[PDB]
């Protein structure tokens, strides 16, 4: 049961934080990531966090802006985007990968590069 | 090694001969099974006459009190229905004992190997192994497992599974050992109906080394031909069953899109996993023009067909049709072969499959991402040294009558 939460609308410059809380897996056997994906375009990965390495990975176009964290717990993966651009408007999808598997990561995913997708939560950059 | 060889069991023009340069002279009495693409190998029963007598020289008829000794073969013990097997009883399989029972003697228990040293005198020394009911994947029943005893008789007699040392005893207080001149092979007092596979029997008149016994368990089996889930030789046109060693509790099914799914988890048999479970699969030789025998070698041209049906086959290909970097393995509906080869490679006992072009450029070793079977090229640069490097690593499993799950 992957579940996000924390999206909404900000302004050019405005933070926010994501939550995806997770049931039936920890995140040892699993390696987490955030994935964005806007209305007239494919599926874009954002970010990947692996819990055993505390090893992070980020896209180019929204490292430094975004920081992506796991709980001590390893249940509820976090994602905090600050300074945010209109360009980050978008369905942000939580998304797990078996650890064991091969560890490449496509800059345009399909469904079978994780093992559980989420319900995505809607992230809107906008004035009015 | 072979300097210290006195006996050695070979197949050769439809017998059993000994190649130690000693002379032995191996006998074959009743209906003894012959594997028929390794005749090296055979197997004996106890509901008929089956045994296989070897009649030593009588140089190295082990008469002594000082000189140290080894013993090494390979069995093949199955638990048909991990039931007939659950009882305790002792039962001989290799019996070198004179009638006063001074010699040694290996014998069998439920899941055990015993082994057993006794002098002229009566003073006995026993070592076991016993490696349990399998809990999801058995690395030993109804497979070839590597035995070796050696004997330092002014020290330890120990005992070796696949090169490991398990068990050892000290045999100080044993005096002078006369054995059998015969070394039978014969299921003798078994409780059920049974067979038992041996092969590569070989008595040296030294204490092995450790190096020693690793050099024999990685080169008395052809290391240029790839092995199957038991150890036996991997056979072209031969079905099979597939295992990831690194998901050993998951199967391969088939999905309506053709590609291939992993996320399917064994069902048990209280803790056995089920390995008659998921898609079955077909090796054939590309360039085949009569290429002697139907064994799998080592830098093999192949193809990787998927059974649907008895008589009906498709090639097996990799969707080089997308972005991704791993190519998701399918199943060609049509026959095309999408202009693609497999390469057969192994480590020790575990397979790989390369995925080429028929250009010569890679596509990659047969792995797993996620949930879907594909074919990946970082397992090149990560072969070791990394937990998802076993990913690339497959058992054939064929559907045989010494494992038997319904």
């Amino acid at each position: 049961q992957l579940v996000e939460t924390g999206g909404g609308l900000v302004k050019p410059g405005g933070s926010l934080r994501l939550s995806c809380v997770v049931s039936g897996f920890t995140f040892d056997d699993y390696r987490m990531a955030w994935v964005r994906q806007a209305p007239g375009k494919e599926l874009e990965w954002v970010s990947s966090i692996d819990s055993w390495s505390i090893n992070t990975y980020y896209e180019d176009s929204v490292k430094g802006r975004f920081t992506i964290s796991t709980d001590n717990a390893k249940n509820t993966l976090y994602l905090q985007m600050s300074s945010l651009k209109p360009e980050d408007t978008a369905v942000y999808y939580c998304a797990a990968e078996d650890r064991l598997g091969v560890p490449t990561i496509n800059a345009h995913p399909s469904k079978y590069d994780y093992n559980y997708w989420g319900q995505g939560t809607q992230v809107t950059v906008s004035s009015e | 090694i072979k300097s210290s060889s006195v006996l050695n069991m070979r197949y050769k023009n439809d017998k059993y001969v000994d190649t130690s340069g000693y002379d032995s002279n191996i006998n074959i009495n009743g209906d003894v099974y012959k594997y028929p693409t390794n005749k090296n190998q055979f197997g004996i029963y106890n509901d008929k006459l089956s045994e296989v007598n070897i009649s030593q020289n009588d140089y190295i008829i082990y008469d002594n009190k000082y000189k140290n000794f080894s013993i090494s073969f390979w069995v093949r013990i199955p638990n048909y229905d991990n039931k007939i097997v659950n009882v305790n009883n002792e039962y001989t399989i290799i019996n070198c004992m004179r009638d006063n029972n001074s010699g040694w003697k290996v014998s069998l228990n439920h899941n055990e190997i015993i082994w057993t040293l006794q002098d002229n005198a009566g003073i006995n020394q026993k070592l076991a192994f016993n490696y349990g009911n399998a809990n999801g994947i058995s690395d030993y029943i109804n497979k070839w497992i590597f035995v070796t005893i050696t004997n330092d008789r002014l020290g330890d007699s120990k005992l070796y599974i696949n090169g490991n040392l398990i068990d050892q005893k000290s045999i100080l207080n044993l005096g002078n050992i006369h054995v059998s001149d015969n070394i039978l092979f014969k299921i003798v007092n078994c409780s059920y109906t049974r067979y038992i596979g041996i092969r590569y029997f070989n008595i040296f008149d030294k204490e092995l080394d450790e190096t020693e016994i690793q050099t024999l368990y990685s080169n008395e089996p052809n290391t240029n031909i790839l092995k199957d889930f038991w150890g036996n030789y991997l056979l072209y046109d031969k079905e099979y069953y597939l295992l990831n060693v690194l998901k050993p509790n998951n199967f391969i099914d088939r999905r309506k899109d053709s590609t291939l799914s992993i996320n399917n988890i064994r069902s048990t048999i209280l803790l056995a996993n089920r390995l008659y479970s998921g898609i079955k699969v077909k090796i054939q030789r590309v360039n085949n023009s009569s290429t002697n025998d139907n064994l799998v070698r080592k830098n093999d041209q192949v193809y990787i067909n998927f059974v649907a049906s008895k008589t009906h086959l498709f090639p097996l290909y990799a969707d080089t049709a997308t972005t991704n970097k791993e190519k998701t393995i399918k199943i060609s509906s049509s026959g095309n072969r999408f202009n693609q080869v497999v390469v057969m490679n192994s480590v020790g006992n575990n397979c790989t499959m390369n995925f080429k072009n028929n250009n010569g450029n890679n596509i990659g070793l047969l792995g797993f991402k996620a949930d879907t079977v594909v074919a990946s090229t970082w397992y090149y640069t990560h072969m070791r040294d990394h937990t998802n490097s076993n990913g690339c690593f497959w058992n054939f499993i064929s559907e045989e009558h010494g494992w038997q799950e319904k």
